[PDB]
């Protein structure tokens, strides 16, 4: 849902109607194929929250 | 609001229930197809009085 | 969640 903004230093999804910066994951984010493709994609991580809790 | 028009098409097809990577994966193909029906307008006016 | 029980 929403769009990817930038603050220059750092990326973030926000919804669409009202500015409101969420970091970038697994859960608001969705996978499709490899990077090649697609116009105008850029880097960034996006975080992936199970990992520091299968380390517990 | 300006926004760039790739992503407002984006935007488009997630209104008709097709999810938004399927224009991206298929961009230029779909900018052809528009393209060329554009073309098939002007041809159609100017012959069909 | 499968996979990762070899924790
Ligand atoms: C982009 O957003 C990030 C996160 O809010 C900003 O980084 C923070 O900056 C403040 C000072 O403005 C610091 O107190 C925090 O410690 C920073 N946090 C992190 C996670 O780095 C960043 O300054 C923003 N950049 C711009 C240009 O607005
Ligand atoms: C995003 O990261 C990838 C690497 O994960 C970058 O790909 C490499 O970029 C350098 C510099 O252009 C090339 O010399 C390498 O041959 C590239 N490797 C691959 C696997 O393509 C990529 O350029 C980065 N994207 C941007 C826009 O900076
Ligand atoms: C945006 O367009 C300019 C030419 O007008 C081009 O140099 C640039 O690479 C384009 N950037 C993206 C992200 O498409």
């Amino acid at each position: 849902e929403g769009v990817f903004v930038s603050n220059g230093t750092h990326w973030f999804v926000t919804q669409r109607n009202f500015y409101e910066p969420q970091i970038i994951t697994t859960d608001n984010t969705f996978v499709s194929g490899n990077c090649d493709v697609v116009i105008g994609i850029v880097n960034n991580t996006v975080y992936d929250p199970l990992q520091p809790e299968l380390d517990s | 609001l300006q926004i760039p028009f790739a992503m407002q098409m984006a935007y488009r097809f997630n209104g008709i229930g097709v999810t938004q990577n399927v224009l991206y994966e298929n961009q230029k193909l779909i900018a052809n197809q528009f393209n060329s029906a554009i073309g098939k307008i002007q041809d159609s006016l100017s012959s069909t009085a």
